């Protein structure tokens, strides 16, 4: 047989609802055990799902030379191929041989869905332009005026054109702030500013952080670039500290941060994530980066070319993005994924009415203290 | 931070400055008559004037304390009503209980109203504030 | 002879009132009743009828290797003749000769019959919280204060703003009035409740489930169809339990639920519980899957060719029609089962509106007396 | 091998497209093609997909009884088995040995989708009831009545809180018009009041026709039931000739005729048709009958069971609803199936106001006729 | 040494301004040229390019049985490397050793981009028809003429009714106008243009389709995903064909189209198209497959494992990511590429306005002369 | 329970509580005039202006009823007051304006009527309230 | 069947109505005019009313036939228009153009303009009909 | 092509084809005053009384081009009109009401800078409209 080491990180290597009762190979599902199954299925062969011990991908110590994870198990012997999601990189390549990428994928921006925003003091603006508004505020005292230009200006046909002209322009006025809101309030689109890594550089409202071990954050200090370079400089001197420790720790500080933070992690990750619970997430923009996850095997080997043509036939048959599809949207939990108008939404209103109110109650009184003053002292 | 509470207290203090404005002009028309108290018919025609005024200037004081007292009751704000319902008890009073000897009780009437006033316009003022912020 | 073995379901064969005083054939009725009575009719036979002990149509075991039920009292000669609902299959073709379809059928959907159309009086305010409707009173009540100082103690340019600061209050109260009352309206419209299985399958707010034992879970397993692939992807992975246990609990879950639950059944039990009380029931959606019911005979019998015969005679006649009418709709105990504004969604405006008239007139009165009393008479 | 005889009617045994060049079976296409391909893939044989050729399904003549169709080609040895859809009736089981319907149908209406009627003259009202428009009316002239009895009954406090009031009132109710006519016209939610044959029966506007060939005319003069009775009643005593001579007329005779006609057919063509052009065509209503097509084989034969039991094994294992939705659905042409408003929706309220002038008009002269006339005479 | 094949493919080799005047790989500019120069400097090797003669990149002949372009070029010793967008393909890979892919990519969309903001000058007439305008224009003066006429013959019943009338008509006008523009409004907003291809697959407005020879409709061919399957359904019975030659024709039938047509090919040219002059095209859909470019290798060979780990390098340095701005984005032609209203939707309305202002002044002008010079002076 | 007919109901009602009233007030300005010289003459033309304005509402108030009554198919009710539309009709021919008698016994009779009719406004407005 | 010609002429014959009115009532003045030509003093207040009247019911000649016509010019309708500018013609040359003598020319004048007005009421009708229905 | 100011220069073109017109009878008005009993007392003072009353319109035309082209952040037609402004304040302050060479030099002036006004508004206008 042949010794499958893999590593438990989900929806790859995930145990079976009913593994303490079954031993074996059962017990283990996910995108990789089928991939495994259709390996063999073209190569031929038996093979034991067996699990690295160090729970780990791959690296090596600076001192003492050592491969730790599925890296030495190949290196070393304890291993003859490693059907996990094995990065790519220069030093892996130098001691091994990996396979074609059966897995692109890249650095992406995971951030929680927009949700309904504070209303807005002012938000019954928004339905019409602002210069309407200045424009209507304009027509409606140069009206009066010219009103007050019909009576003392001369003694009518001059109020009654002005008048029909006003019912109509106040008329479709009405009516296209009224059309505007019902559009509004009825399907409520919702878009957030944070349609690319360009806008968060940009800006500096909401944070950002990345698990501070990874070759993520070795990226952005690495690879030099009028955006990338601007992100390490900004999370090297930024206060509190955005990075974090694991990924769930991330996944719950962008929820509960719910629009101050966003965080970047692998885009396979991301989208298996937007598809579990709560369904309150979202990856934004397209990858910064091109990565491929390959299959391995120890530098001298005879299953190198079978498994690399194994893996393109594959990609060619449909059959990757099928398993795909399967673990991470088939199964996916949101696949589904009005209200009444509070005063919140109109304060501003009350605002300007109360303010206009005394407004005219300061100019009455002070008119009538002048008023009755010239009345009396003259 | 609404709650029917700061609409309440703005549009009550609107109408307590009027309020205030015509206390301070009762003052300073009950001052010059006790000053002052064809000279005779102009003092007559000043104080038939005078007077005329202050008969259009009573409906207003009842109607805005009622609706103080209206707005306080439907906002559940049971602190402020508390507080204007005795000067309503007053002016209930007042229908059945009320030159020389007139003129002084009007002019003290006239200035600890003022003072009530003037307390309870800023009593609203910062109502509306610790109301408004919370 | 001529033994008929039959089974208890409703409306196929059922007791009189008193099934105390009654001995024979004459115990029992229903359409399987009367359509032996036809049968006979057409072949010349006496008969007589018999329940089977187990109450089961038919099947075998992976170790018994005995059919039991009617199918196995037709196998082993404890029935000459089956007259029932008994569902015709390829492992049951195999060991009995089953007649040409007397009634053909599938699955439907059942769902709770929508009769909620009791607004509430005062429903009209529901667009906008009653806070805003307090504001919105007190501001014009204050307005009108205003206005009435001023044009009284100064008899203008305060007037003029009050005016205008008022024309603009009214104008965003009416349009945020009457958007969010558009809105509500709207979503309430285009709501395509449901016409078919894939209108379920492409939502997930109204769940639905099958029986926990029957043929109906097997037709949505090892099925192609996308549509019944995804509901039985949903059914599996439900929580909780779809599937429910005999078939009143999941009738009576669906009854006390509004519209949250859905019961894939037989057509015909569907029909039937659609014209039985309380008639809080419907099926809209057309048969899925297509079966039929059958008279049954053992192979090696004499009747087959003569009871096919009899059933196309009566299916071509109309007497089936008939007698489904009879047993379904004429003796259903539920005989009957808009778009614009019902007065009661209005009416509260009309009791304000009268009672603002009532205390207009008292006022009215009370200043008359008041008025004409103290100034020329008191 | 063996011959399989059919008949071109779509979408059963269709021509490919280029079947000049071809000279097989691959020349034929459709449902009962795969059928056969399936059944003899469950038996195992070689069939040569021939013709039937009169053209016909099977009868018999009243004198020489001789048998044309497939049932002759069937009962006199020129053909082995008709995969074709032969409907099963007494008379042809009588002869020849029919399997299971694989196919269940029976009558259904056909008729041309709701197209956008005609305004209405009045169609204005529709967004409200019509209670409360005369109550609104009501309400204006009783308001009218009380502002005058606070004029001359009293010379205010009550024509304040009735301005206030009225001003909420006709706030509320333009509001309440305004959402409601917004509804109608976003969404345009089409229903027509045919949802069965019992709606075609009480009415008598629109009218319908059968095919005067067929079994579905002798079905109506069969068959008396108190619905299906009165149908025959009217089409026997109508005026003009609702029958016709073929499929396509009755078809062209639905179009043309749009809102006055309803053709009664099998369902499989019904179907067959809606999906295809001009996509102006939609089955009402459930199957009035139930009828099944079944494979059909000489009295003697050896593959009747054989047969038999393909038919029910394909109808349980989903492949005839498969091979269904593939010729009818998938295959379907109409797989997807705002405007300005013209005078004609509101022409009412343009009469309503000359009306309305004219009689205010009216009042006016006949009003001065007696006031000059009294102040000259007396 | 080097021989080194390639292809003459934008952006990836081009030459320079004037490539008369020039000899030598300095006459070749592209992505393609400074990755073969860092190539260089990390083997140290001096090459000389070429490009392919028959402007293919390879495949092989049912009957030649021999490969072409500069796969043909790489196994015959007519180049000793490829550097071009050399697809990674399994029939390929078993005659050359591919790199590891310095570039994935796959299929994507490609459409007309959308900035149609340009509304008339007098739009908001649109949502009834000039007819209606016209008609309430005329009955406004018609009713001001005839309330003139009763007020002044006859200084009560006529007033008040046609007051009524007016309000019944005015209140049923502006609503009939606001529901309208709301059903604009929200009609135009709830239209999700595409976000995907099950975006395209469940509508049939907007065409679509691919080149005539490619590997692109391979893909859509032989292909499980039920999207694919249909997408394929629709391209091959489409009508005209959705299928184009070279790719320039699909481009610029869709730049021609407003919003019908859209053209599925390599997400790459899509990019780099969206980057070119006139800039009226986006890419917006994720890619759907998965593949890459990489360097390829007479199998062999001594750089495979040279070249490989070059390529890494690369990959990891962020160096080829520096290319493809530099090439698309940097060298980029196109460097830019709401829901209120704009007052260019309202214009009309106030220049009506000041229209009748004018007009009223002028009127009040020539009145004020008339009335003064006759009765004082004249 | 609305069905129109409740709010016509209402309205009449509220509009026939004025006039128990101002029939009442005729009985007072009847027992006043009782007293049958510039001040009576005055005391007792200003109060007649008023009895001769006040004319016009009754024919009012009837047309609403009766027409409301008429067009919501409460034919019950308006048998109930077309005799007094009769009776109008005779006045309006000629309103005996020797003069007392028959004032003071119409308005009693008719602020009966009107005292009645409001009972049987509410009696009809409560049924058809509580119809469902 | 609507064509902003039915509106039109419905509204343009409501307006006739009182025109055909006016007509006949000044036909009537003119006639007791004519026959009446204290009693000096009641015959000269009956004689000064009556010009008052006539004098306040010219302008809504003008104004609703300038409105007919401008109606029919907006309306595309290129007969009644035709039909009504001599009338047009006619008034502008009445404006610069005009007891006893006067009497009979303006009742000459009355009467033909009577004549014309029902001759166009039934006019419009008979176009309101063959408009709406077509 | 609007921003908001084409549309207070067509108000202000609109509103001073007016003042144009007020200053042309300012100058008729005093050409007939030129002739400096009753009669004539009359013809002066019944012209006064309109002369005095029509000087409010200014105060509201001044206010209302100077608040529009404030916030519709038209800065350079601003300063054209705020030196009027002192004028006006300077005259508030008291007006030489020894009274005819003030009156008829500023009319001629106003007369002057509103016909100037009238053409610089049509000229930005004309060029706010064909920015685009």
């Amino acid at each position: 047989t042949v010794v499958v080491t893999t590593i438990l990180e989900s929806p790859y290597v995930m145990m079976k609802k009913n593994h303490e009762m079954l031993e074996g190979n059962e017990r283990y599902e996910g995108y990789c055990v089928d991939l495994a199954a259709e390996i063999a299925k073209h190569c031929g062969f038996k093979y034991k799902l067996t699990i690295v011990g160090d729970g780990k991908y791959g690296a090596r110590d600076a001192d003492t030379k050592i491969w730790n994870g599925m890296v030495g198990e190949l290196v070393y012997g304890k291993a003859d191929i490693a059907i996990a999601p094995l990065t790519i990189t220069l030093v892996r390549e130098e001691v091994i041989d990996f396979s074609k990428p059966f897995m692109s994928l890249g650095i992406s921006i995971m951030i929680k869905k927009p949700q309904k925003s504070k209303p807005g003091v002012f938000s019954f603006l928004d339905p019409l332009a602002y210069e309407i508004w200045m424009c209507i505020v304009f027509a409606y005292i140069g009206v009066s005026v010219v009103l007050f230009l019909v009576s003392r200006f001369s003694p009518s046909l001059s109020g009654r054109i002005v008048g029909g002209v006003w019912w109509f322009f106040t008329l479709i006025i009405i009516s296209s702030y009224t059309a505007n809101l019902a559009a509004f309030l009825t399907v409520e689109r919702m878009v957030s500013p944070i349609e690319s890594a360009e806008d968060l550089s940009k800006q500096t409202e909401i944070a950002y952080g990345t698990l501070d071990s990874g070759s993520t954050k070795e990226f952005f200090r690495r690879s030099k670039i009028a955006v990338f370079d601007k992100m390490w400089t900004y999370m090297r001197s930024a206060e509190p500290s955005v990075f974090v420790r694991t990924t769930a720790e991330g996944v719950a500080r962008v929820r509960k941060s719910k629009g101050k933070y966003a965080y970047l992690l692998e885009s396979t990750m991301n989208e298996y994530i937007e598809q579990r619970k709560p369904c309150d997430t979202m990856k934004v923009g397209g990858n910064l980066d091109s990565k491929g996850y390959g299959i391995a095997t120890p530098k001298g080997s005879s299953l190198g070319n079978a498994v690399n043509l194994a893996v393109l036939k594959l990609n060619e048959q449909g059959l990757l993005d099928k398993l795909k599809n399967k673990w991470w949207y088939d199964k996916g939990e949101c696949g589904s994924g009005t209200s009444a108008l509070s005063l919140s939404n109109v304060a501003g209103v009350f605002y300007i009415l109360v303010g206009g109110l005394g407004l005219a109650m300061l100019v009455a009184l002070i008119e009538f203290c002048y008023k009755s003053r010239a009345e009396a002292k003259r | 931070a609404f709650t029917f509470a700061a609409f309440c207290y703005m549009l009550s203090l609107v109408l307590c400055a009027a309020l205030i404005f015509f206390a301070i002009w009762h003052i300073i028309a009950f001052d010059e008559l006790r000053t002052d108290f064809v000279h005779a018919r102009e003092r007559l025609r000043n104080i038939e004037r005078i007077c005329f005024l202050l008969r259009k200037l009573v409906l207003p004081e009842y109607s805005i304390h009622s609706l103080f007292c209206i707005m306080f009751l439907c906002a559940q704000e049971w602190l402020t009503l508390g507080l204007n319902v005795p000067l309503l008890f007053y002016h209930f009073w007042r229908y059945f209980h009320c030159n020389a000897d007139t003129l002084s009780y009007c002019q003290k009437e006239a200035w600890c109203k003022l003072a009530f006033y003037l307390l309870s316009f800023f009593y609203y003022l910062y109502c509306m504030i610790y109301t408004l912020v919370s």
